[PDB]
């Protein structure tokens, strides 16, 4: 029977780091000048002269591994107990939220399906625009096919065949298939579906 | 309508955008750095009252 | 044990240099268009076209709640107090030759660069943002700007970490 | 005297938050009463956040919205929009 040609749409290849991609790159830069500055004002407040110097554990490496491990939201084995140090705290916990909150969330919109719509089957999309061409073989029994038919989809494909300009027909099988292949996915080649198969 | 071209004839698959640009949550970073700020005013006012 | 005073008084100086060259160059941004398309470039301030018959032709950006984030992108308020900023710390740093125990000249310097470092943070998200109304990158005054951020956080810690023991000192 | 809880006003604010917002905390209520009062806030955190966290790629991200009318009606009460019809047709007779 009738069948239809058309310019595979690619396969998909993931990279290594896919991983990475839910989230702009922009994102994941801002984000380490985040910790770094989270993490230098933190430390310019707790070791901030308590009259005693002794009194605080927040040196710079402390401070550098507590904004870590509170954005991993993995948890730490101290805490700020100055009204000063507890405000950065507290401003830095509510990001970590938002943010590792929607990295999950768009991870699965993803997660979901990855497909390409494509000329739905039975072809009737080719009767609906102007955005692909097509033709048929000179002088063949689907070019009478569809001269003389009277199913509507296929009578005003061929109105159009018969009214587009320049000539839509080619003279071989082989000239159809590189009028497919070269015409960037905008043509459309009809011809015997046993001839179709072995182009595939 | 078979003369109509604009995406009002179709345009409802909707696929997902890609990825997330930063311009939609840029708003996180202001008071974030607002909350930077306030900390270090708030230390200093409490420094110059207490070594007084 | 001393030699600190001359890593400080260098790294001020550095980013200084970097970030008023970063001001002071041409490309920022590369994208496409016209020098009324064709490869181009962007600074902060003028546009040029290279890549093109019109090679090193140039003219002025024009940039036109929705107004407020224009306005400031078109001030570029916050590198210029960062720069401010940081010529106000390098300064302060020079002083410290004079007046000596006074001991606060020290501790001012730290304040001026982080809160230098949180314009420059503020002035990356806030341009990074405005051109979101390709295949576009970024050029290598963006890196000098960002490298400049992380010299002035290291030189704010150094002079932190001096003034702490260089008071202490004093107990005993 | 008693002083064995270190509960005070302004650390039983800030163990509040902390177990809101999902972080560790370096201390907890050690008395029946206490751990009543501890037990039903992390019921409640839990149904909150997690009916939060679902729906907000779709929200950070809603194409349309704002336009300067939608009755076409205003259009006869402010005078910021000018509007006319056509010459010599029925609709100028009907006006």
């Amino acid at each position: 029977g009738i069948s239809i040609m058309i310019k595979k749409p690619q396969k998909s290849k993931p990279g290594v780091f896919s991983f990475l991609d839910p989230l702009a790159y922009e994102i994941w830069m801002c984000i380490v000048f985040a910790y770094i500055g989270v993490s230098v004002v933190l430390f310019l407040v707790s070791r901030f002269s308590p009259y005693s110097e002794s009194t605080n554990e927040f040196g710079i490496f402390n401070s550098l591994w507590f904004s870590l491990g509170a954005f991993m939201q993995q948890g730490c084995d101290i805490s700020p107990r100055s009204l000063s140090g507890r405000i950065v705290g507290g401003v830095w916990w509510f990001f970590t939220l938002i943010i590792i909150s929607s990295y999950t969330a768009n991870l699965a919109a993803f997660l979901t399906v990855e497909r390409m719509v494509s000329p739905i089957e039975s072809a009737e999309d080719l009767s609906k625009q102007t955005e692909i061409a097509y033709g048929t073989l000179d002088s063949g029994s689907t070019k009478e096919f569809f001269r003389r038919s009277k199913i509507a989809v296929f009578d005003k494909m061929w109105t159009y065949m018969r009214s587009a300009e320049p000539s839509v027909f080619v003279r071989t099988t082989a000239e159809g298939v590189a009028r497919v292949r070269k015409s960037k996915g905008k043509y459309a080649y009809l011809l015997e579906s046993t001839m179709n198969e072995y182009i595939e | 309508y078979d003369k109509g071209e604009c995406g009002a004839k179709d345009s409802g698959s909707k696929e997902k955008t890609s990825a997330l640009s930063l311009s939609n949550v840029a708003g996180v970073f202001y008071i974030l750095v607002g909350g930077l700020g306030l900390a270090m005013l708030v230390a200093l006012i409490e420094f110059c009252y207490k070594s007084r | 044990r001393g030699v600190q005073m001359l890593l400080t008084t260098v790294g001020a100086f550095a980013a200084f240099s970097l970030m008023t060259i970063a001001v002071g160059t041409d490309y920022w941004l590369y994208s496409r268009g016209v020098c009324k398309e064709v490869m181009t470039h962007s600074g902060l301030w003028r546009t040029c076209c290279l890549e093109g018959n019109f090679k090193g032709l140039c003219k002025q950006i024009d940039h036109f709640a929705e107004y407020f984030l224009r306005a400031v992108r078109a001030s570029s308020i916050f590198p210029i107090l960062s720069v401010i900023l940081l010529f106000m710390g390098g300064l302060c740093i020079a002083a410290s030759e004079f007046y000596k125990t006074r001991h606060n000249i020290i501790l001012s310097a730290g304040i001026f660069f982080v809160s230098a470092g949180l314009s420059n943070i503020i002035g990356i998200i806030v341009y990074i943002s405005a051109n979101a109304g390709n295949s576009y990158s970024y050029g290598w005054s963006f890196y000098f700007g960002a490298l400049s951020f992380i010299i002035a956080e290291m030189v704010g810690v150094l002079a932190v970490h001096m003034f702490i023991d260089r008071h202490k000192q004093l107990t005993g």
